[PDB]
């Protein structure tokens, strides 16, 4: 849906 | 607990062996059962936990965004399975992120006293929240959002007194507040102001570091660079 | 059976929901549950039911081989905390390839009359076989590749008898059977034989072809010149 | 361990 770069594993 | 007959070495040996094996579900249960030791996590154990329950929700939170997705479609009924799918993987989304929350209160934030772990933990309370806040709909939406917002504040108020700006913690708590506050919260300017403040200050401290260091930090800087170019 | 309330027409859905949602586990108890209600399968809900149990055991499969290759490296002890995660792992793989293989005897082989569904049904059969043959060592391993060799035969007979060379069932059979010989059954020359032979006389049929059933042929034998490519 | 291209999937 654009997601953001938050912390550590991009897994979603 | 399913992991009370294993040795705490026995299961952090197996919670990196499930992390080589992409293994993530194995890798949350053998890092449950080494916090239900009841010892306090070194560094090392608390990034295998945060890493196996982070890809754990990630992929539910993919799933989940994919069928509320075609939800939204197919009320824009044709029968109650796409909604009934969406709530089974929603409630399977909300179990992990109270099985992490019951961690962190049952006992790691109240043991935790150094602010490399108390910052990690109260970071982790706040993701979680912000994971619950994404699919939260009813009478409890505002009071999620009230329990991640305390969470990375008091997380935030601890890395800014203890820690100096460019700490990788301090940095990836930063990017995650500003994304909680842009699009949990609503308040994209406080995100923008965040991700400003945080990386100029970083940006000044990087003199200090050491190459291995430097790496560490501009890594997480460069994630708020590609918000800040996102949002501006 | 957790599925024994669920409509067919809904566990269908759901599968395809799953599917789209990359919630593989998800779409085989679904596609389980679809068996278990005793009506035969239409090509698309034997496709459904393939493509979900090949993912699950796909994740095993790749699991399975880091594992055992950390073991190996580990035997060339420091605990056995490796051998009973690898255990642990394989176990859970030769419980997917049971459950398959139970769906399939119990009744799907028995009441597939149509060339394309008996072939589809002994394909897998041969397939699961396989992959319990990939991790099997004891005074079983060589009655399980008979049991592979057996069900691939049977569908090689018929597809034979029954299908143009290019059908694309008759195809991936004879892909999986060749593989099979290279590296299950140690016979190469058997594997490069099959795959040549495969190759040539779908190559022969290819003008009989529509322009879509052409593309579904012709990717299919991509599969079949990439491992003649490495294989000779 | 080189892995040879069998049918569907190539989900391992
Ligand atoms: N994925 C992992 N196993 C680990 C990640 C980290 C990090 Cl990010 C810092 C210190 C230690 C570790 S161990
Ligand atoms: N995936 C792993 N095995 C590791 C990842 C990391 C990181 Cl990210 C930092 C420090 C240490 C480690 S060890
Ligand atoms: N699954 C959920 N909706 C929630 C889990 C938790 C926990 Cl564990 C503590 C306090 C609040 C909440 S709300
Ligand atoms: N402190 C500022 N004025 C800004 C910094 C950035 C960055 Cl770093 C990327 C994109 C946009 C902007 S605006
Ligand atoms: N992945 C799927 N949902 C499907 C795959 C196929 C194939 Cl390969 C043939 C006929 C029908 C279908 S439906
Ligand atoms: N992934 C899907 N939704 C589908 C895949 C296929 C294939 Cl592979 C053939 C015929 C039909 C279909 S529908
Ligand atoms: N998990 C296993 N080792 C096996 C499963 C089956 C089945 Cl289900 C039928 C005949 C033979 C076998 S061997
Ligand atoms: N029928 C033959 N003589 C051969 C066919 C191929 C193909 Cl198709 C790829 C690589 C090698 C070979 S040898
Ligand atoms: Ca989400
Ligand atoms: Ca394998
Ligand atoms: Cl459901
Ligand atoms: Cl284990
Ligand atoms: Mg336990
Ligand atoms: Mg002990
Ligand atoms: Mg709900
Ligand atoms: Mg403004
Ligand atoms: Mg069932
Ligand atoms: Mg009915
Ligand atoms: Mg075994
Ligand atoms: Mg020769």
């Amino acid at each position: 849906k654009l997601m953001f770069k938050t912390e550590g594993p991009d897994s979603d | 607990g399913a992991m009370g007959s294993m040795e705490r070495a026995s299961l952090i040996q197996k919670a990196k062996l499930a992390e080589q094996a992409e293994r993530y579900e194995d890798m949350a249960a053998f890092m449950k059962g080494a916090v239900e030791k009841g010892e306090e996590l070194s560094c090392e154990e608390r990034n295998l936990l945060s890493v196996a329950y982070k890809n754990v929700v990630g992929g539910q939170r993919a799933a989940w965004r994919v069928l509320s997705s075609i939800e939204q479609k197919s009320n824009e009924e044709k029968g109650p399975e796409v909604r009934e799918y969406r709530e089974k993987v929603e409630t399977e989304l909300q179990g992990v992120c109270d099985t992490v929350l019951g961690l962190l209160d049952s006992h790691l934030i109240k043991e935790a006293g150094d602010a490399e772990s108390r910052v990690f933990y109260l970071k982790m309370k706040g993701d979680y929240y912000r994971y619950l806040a994404e699919v939260a709909t009813g009478d409890d939406k505002k009071r999620i959002i009230d329990s991640a917002r305390s969470a990375y504040q008091e997380a935030m108020d601890i890395s800014k007194k203890e820690m100096p700006p460019t700490n990788p913690i301090r940095l990836g708590l930063a990017l995650n507040f500003s994304v909680f506050h842009y699009e949990i919260a609503n308040s994209p300017e406080e995100a923008i102001s965040l991700a400003k403040t945080t990386f100029d200050e970083a940006m000044a401290d990087l003199h200090t570091l050491s190459e291995d260091s430097y790496k560490d930090s501009t890594l997480i800087m460069q994630l708020l660079r590609d918000n800040l170019t996102l949002w501006t």
